[PDB]
């Protein structure tokens, strides 16, 4: 189950 | 034993030949269960293990939505990193991301991971405390600064300690026949003359799961660490693993040597003789 | 930029027995970057129907892939894995040995 939020470098 | 869920993401810039490649794979322990490939027809998260195929359409729809959002983030990240390192748009670059969680034999949180590499080198890593960031250069310090300002570590921690562990438990239960199985090594020994004054003894471990194993040769009960050829544990391609260890035995000394096999599936370690 | 040379192992899924169906594997590991060319060879000629695993990587960020094909070993047929990568001056050919 993937992380529901992503964060830009 | 202990267990893990891990996701592995590879993003490769292809300056001439179109959009960046994005590959995602998910593992429980040593078993792949999902993939996404930006270049494939489906544009879906796809099953790669029988036990996950039974997850319904809400699961697959949600994993597809999230893997595409991941893909888009990585597409921007390749541009950001180029900027940070003042690199031209000429070269191909690689961004890799890995995240996931370890549980102990009790299936309770042991450790979390969330970390990146750029062109094969550590870029930024969430430290074991899951509160702070390891950045080795000014590029990564820039990422670190933005992520400390937006409280990213707190959001990652809640996933790594909560969601990740909950879903790993669900997978271990739903995939019990695959994931909670122990396949003890099938062992054999071969003998092969190399000259008239020496021979190779090769100790084999085949068809084992999980991959973790210790295969060692002793001479008169002394570990032969420095004098053993040991191949890297390798996939058979049926979900099991293989390994061998070999020693060069001078004439008449075969009986001095013992092969020792340790694996989760061996109630007792094996000692094998020629 | 970082460039790491592939380790190569060529081996069968099952212990080889002449005239018994099996899988020929070429496992490539420890390489960077991920661009790599792998062929399975039968008596020096490229096998057409070769599959591979989905690209993954180890703790140290090095890539690994399994290339595989159905085969039935015989006494005389020779198999090999041929690998090219930016780290290699020439294609590397690793011969299959049924006891390695």
């Amino acid at each position: 189950y993937l992380q529901p939020r992503t964060f830009l470098l | 034993g202990s267990h893990s869920m891990r996701y592995f993401f590879t993003s490769v810039s292809r300056p001439g030949r179109g959009e960046p490649r994005f590959i995602a794979v998910g593992y429980v322990d040593d078993t792949q269960f999902v993939r996404f490939d930006s270049d494939a027809a489906s544009q879906r998260m796809e099953p790669r293990a029988p036990w996950i195929e039974q997850e319904g359409p809400e699961y697959w729809d949600g994993e597809t939505r999230k893997v595409k959002a991941h893909s888009q983030t990585h597409r921007v990240d390749l541009g950001t990193l180029r900027g940070y390192y003042n690199q031209s748009e000429a070269g191909s670059h690689t961004v890799q991301r890995m995240y996931g969680c370890d549980v102990g034999s009790d299936w309770r949180f042991l450790r979390g991971y969330h970390q990146y590499a750029y062109d094969g080198k550590d870029y930024i890593a969430l430290k074991e405390d899951l509160r702070s960031w390891t950045a080795a250069d000014m590029a990564a310090q820039t990422t670190k600064h933005k992520w400390e300002a937006a409280h990213v570590a707190e959001q990652l921690r809640a996933y790594l300690e909560g969601t990740c562990v909950e879903w790993l438990r669900r997978y271990l239960e739903n995939g019990k026949e695959t994931l909670q199985r122990t396949d003890a090594p099938k062992t054999h020994m071969t003998h092969h003359a190399v000259s008239d004054h020496e021979a190779t003894l090769r100790c084999w471990a085949l068809s084992f799961y999980p991959a973790e194993i210790t295969l060692t040769w002793q001479r008169d009960g002394e570990d032969q660490t420095q004098d053993t050829e040991l191949v890297e544990t390798r996939p058979a391609g049926d979900g099991t693993f293989q390994k061998w260890a070999a020693v060069v035995v001078p004439s008449g000394q075969e009986q001095r040597y013992t092969c020792h096999v340790q694996h989760e599936g061996l109630p007792k370690p094996l000692t094998l003789r020629w | 930029m970082i460039q790491r040379t592939p380790k190569i192992q060529v081996y069968s899924r099952h212990p080889a027995e002449n005239g018994k169906s099996n899988f020929l594997n070429c496992y490539v590991s420890g390489f960077h970057p991920s661009d790599i060319e792998v062929d399975l060879l039968k008596n020096g000629e490229r096998i057409e129907k070769v599959e591979h695993s989905d690209l993954s990587f180890s703790k140290d960020w090095s890539f690994y892939l399994l290339y595989y094909t159905e085969f039935t070993p015989t006494e005389k047929d020779e198999y090999a894995c041929r690998v090219n990568h930016v780290t290699l001056s020439q294609p590397k050919i690793v011969k299959w040995d049924r006891d390695m």
